[PDB]
RNA sequence: AGGACCGAACCGACUAAUGUCGAAAAAUUAGCGGAUGACUUGUGGCUGGGGGUGAAAGGCCAAUCAAACCGGGAGAUAGCU
RNA sequence: GCUCGCCGGAAGACCAAGGGUUCCUGUCCAACGUUAAUCGGGGCAGGGUGAGUCGACCCCUAAGGCGAGGCCGAAAGGCGUAGUCGAUGGGAAACAGGUUAAUAUUCCUGUACUUGGUGUUACUGCGAAGGGGGGACGGAGAAGGCUAUGUUGGCCGGGCGACGGUUGUCCCGGUUUAAGCGUGUAGGCUGGUUUUCCAGGCAAAUCCGGAAAAUCAAGGCUGAGGCGUGAUGACGAGGCACUACGGUGCUGAAGCAACAAAUGCCCUGCUUCCAGGAAAAGCCUCUAAGCAUCAGGUAACAUCAAAUCGUACCCCAAACCGACACAGGUGGUCAGGUAGAGAAUACCAAGGCGCUUGAGAGAACUCGGGUGAAGGAACUAGGCAAAAUGGUGCCGUAACUUCGGGAGAAGGCACGCUGAUAUGUAGGUGAGGUCCCUCGCGGAUGGAGCUGAAAUCAGUCGAAGAUACCAGCUGGCUGCAACUGUUUAUUAAAAACACAGCACUGUGCAAACACGAAAGUGGACGUAUACGGUGUGACGCCUGCCCGGUGCCGGAAGGUUAAU
RNA sequence: AAUUCCUUGUCGGGUAAGUUCCGACCUGCACGAAUGGCGUAAUGAUGGCCAGGCUGUCUCCACCCGAGACUCAGUGAAAUUGAACUCGCUGUGAAGAUGCAGUGUACCCGCGGCAAGACGGAAAGACCCCGUGAACCUUUACUAUAGCUUGACACUGAACA
RNA sequence: CUUUAAUGUUUGAUGUUCUAACGUUGACCCGUAAUCCGGGUUGCGGACAGUGUCUGGUGGGUAGUUUGACUGGGGCGGUC
């Protein structure tokens, strides 16, 4: 039956993707912590 | 036209419809038109600030003249239109110098009748002019209550406005809800009432027929669970209590007008 | 004309059998209900955690809901095992 | 390769969404494939996606997002004006044939088209974020004219047939052709035409609108299909030569008429209903300041430009979502024959597959079925489950009723084929001919040809003629809820929720009320025939007594009492 | 009676037989008028009840067709498991014994079946109680508090009774 | 003294007029090709409203918690 992951790659970059987070105080936030443990997919993108 | 239906399915057996051969079928009138949204009674915010609205069949706005700016130039009535937004029927007029607009209909007002704003007018049924001049005792409708601001009372369907008396500088005026209120004796008000006063004999016969209209069902209070609701709970059907609000405010009577702003100008409350 | 009637697509889930380390963390099979409407569906928006939304069951909110999920107070406390 | 079998409104064919090389070819079989494997969506090496017209990008905006200033907020920040983004919407243009192992409306052949730039020529007032027109719109129904397309005939080739017959009222195949350009039809909408004036369109206006006067009764707009050209081309069965025996090369006939017919097109029409059915640009027209020597405006002709990205392949699945090559999930387009009302169902075409373990045996038992003597609910918590009913036409129908219903109530009779009626009728279709012509895609008449129900009668076969598939069990009495609907995704579909209707009550607008420290939004661009809250629940009859208690509302004589 | 405990009340009908059903009686433990009363045509995958037709539901099962089971070949799991040379009975025992005592019986080992036992497997019982454990919900529990409201001073001035 | 009417005075309560604080989610003008907002004229209100500090009342709207033990299982009963 219908899954709860359906995929829309235009729908996923709203909401997880880079200017998504540096338009907000604490998505920026998020970005700092992503670089300190060095995370090679920083975000979701391609 | 108060017409009965004939019960040929379930729920066209209580249905009673207005048709009213007056109107005119036709397309509106296109450059006084505009969109106008639906916003599912919710606010800015996002969360639903007025319970059961939404849904409904999508409607346009007509830009109507409240304030009747054109002063001294005679009109023409040319149609009445149905208008989705009033209760009231709207009607179509043409200026003497080619402007058309948009005001609401009075009652004995027939597509052909010859209408105008200013001082020098006739009293007579579709006028505007200032409450100063129009003679105490007499029935009016679209009335302001600052000067050349609106057009506020008397607005919806079969209504109108006893104007009583004069001290001067105010007018009483007996409003449609037994309310007697004064106001500044500059504005404006147009005679006689409103047109389509058979608009409250509309009975709807059906539970789909409120939702076209953009009314979502209510939920009794007592049918919820009680972290909802402060009636709530229940093994089944008990209320126990006084009846209050989904906020917990007493609505079996309860006075809540609070301004101390606007007391300065009235008579009479709901009596 | 109709929240009209019979009936596929479509939407739904009343019954029985099967399955229960399944084909499947809810389905198949034989029937069954709505089927011009308060229908259904696509893509995009909006509303968030004592908050949302709710034709109201305390249902649903990413297989989680009488107060989500992740990190932190935090090695909470544990007269109990 | 030969048979056999299944799907065939899919288990076919295209796409979008979403994947990411899975596509093709050579190559190898450790792992992976629930078995083997020489095979593969596996490993490995190479190859493969070509655009002025398709799409994105782009110009335009909806919901909504960000939001210079600004308003507000301990802070972070919240809201929002100017704007500026955001398609699922609106906006310029291409089709047919061919070609690869893999691409194509992208390459090639042929035939077109669109908006720009640049030039020259011809003439002229051009000119905005501004005005206006346009763009630009619902639901339902009825048609009518058509096409895609099918079937028959003609025609063209090919056959005369493994066993009885078959040169004919015989059998098999084919009979295809676009965009464009030219024509303006069926039909739809609208009275045109010139001149004067005006306080309306935040300025101006020759445009829009308005007021008339005269003039003619027509003009204009939209418009499927048809017919021409496109195209004496292209394709084309079938032959010819070669075949690495894959397929290639080469010539290559007919290419018409009739009828049937769409849910597609005319039609964004037309009638009609109320629930009253987006915006902005491209487009057209008007002018402002401005330039009016020029510039710019159209028309003509020549040339130039149309960049960038995407393009393979799967796409109802072994490639996407479900941990799997998982009996699940997933939006849109195309939709042939025979019977049928039908996209149901059954059998088939095009096309595609036989579901990645088989071979034996024919025990109990279990699952899925088929049949059954006599009995027919005795079973059981209960007719659960099965069996049964099932189509169409006519006849026939009860209590009750809100006069619609009940009602397909219940129940009956007739259904096959053949012939006659009638070398196939009623009906539809419509050629030749003839008459009009304002002379056309005309009208009138004419009836050939084609198509063709259904009914009656006469036979006639079988046990059974709605034969298969497909397809209501019915009645009676009562409970509850008026009704269709909604609900516990995943043990509860109900009498629960809703509901129209009724009542009480709040609210006079800067409304009550809700979200928010606030600004401000919703309520509502509404105004008491309105909005909010609550309780009951169609409709009919009605809705009793009690105001001490508790709340609400009103009152003021007195008691009591906060900071101060 | 969706309401009636006593109760299967009493009477009438229905059946050979009716704790259900229909109709009344009133003795209403403990119905009752918008937390609506009593009706009510039509409607319902609604509850109860009866009838016709129909039948493998049954008396009581029989046969047949396929799919697993079964044999062979190829791949190849799982939950569970202190160790086991893993018999019946009477008794005894932390009180229901494959394991102790007495006694009986029993060549060693497969295969197909069935499911009485191994207090079989699964899930640190959900019932019950306990904890000075938790969460929600209610209220005239207690203390708070947003909100709404009262008054004092401030923003805040003149006149006049 | 009990009473009362007038005077004087002190403490407050109302009510009426004014406008210059303040309100304006009235109109019009400008910033500006802008329904925000600021500025300007005018009108209507007007020392009210509204807000701050303090204070009485209300307040399951919301929150933190309490709700004993013995007991022939617990509850109820009875007891400490």
């Amino acid at each position: 039956m219908k899954r709860t992951f359906q995929p829309s790659v235009l729908k996923r970059n709203r909401s997880h993707g880079f200017r998504a987070r540096m338009a907000t105080k604490n998505g920026r936030q998020v970005l700092a912590r992503r670089r300190a443990k060095g995370r090679a997919r920083l975000t979701v993108s391609k | 036209a108060v017409v009965k239906c004939k019960p040929t399915s379930p729920g066209r057996r209580h249905v009673v419809k207005v048709v009213n051969p007056e109107l005119h079928k036709g397309k509106p009138f296109a450059p006084l038109l505009e969109k106008n949204s639906k916003s599912g009674g919710r606010n800015n915010n996002g969360r639903i600030t007025t319970r059961h609205i939404g849904g409904g069949h999508k409607q346009a706005y007509r830009i109507v003249d409240f304030k009747r700016n054109k002063d001294g130039i005679p009109a023409v009535v040319e149609r009445l239109e149905y208008d989705p937004n009033r209760s009231a029927n709207i009607a179509l007029v043409l200026y003497k110098d080619g402007e058309r607009r948009y005001i609401l209909a009075p009652k004995g007002l027939k597509a052909g009748d010859q209408i105008q704003s200013g001082v020098d007018a006739a009293i007579k049924p579709g006028n505007t002019l200032p409450m100063r001049n129009i003679p105490v005792g007499s029935t009016v409708h679209n009335v302001e209550m600052k000067p050349g601001k609106g057009g506020q009372l008397a607005r919806s369907a079969g209504t109108y406005v006893q104007i009583v008396a004069r001290d001067g500088a105010y007018v009483t005026l007996r409003l449609r809800s037994g309310e007697m209120r004064k106001v500044e004796a500059d504005c404006r008000a147009t005679l006689g009432e409103v047109g389509n006063a058979e608009h409250m004999l509309r009975v709807l016969g059906k539970a789909g027929a409120a939702r076209w209209r953009g009314v979502r069902p209510t939920v009794r209070g007592t049918a919820m669970n009680p972290v909802d609701h402060p009636h709530g709970g229940g093994e089944g059907r008990n209320f126990g209590k006084h009846p209050v609000t989904p906020w917990g405010v007493q609505t079996k009577g309860k006075k809540t007008r609070s301004n101390k702003r606007t007391d300065k100008f009235i008579v009479r409350r709901r009596s």
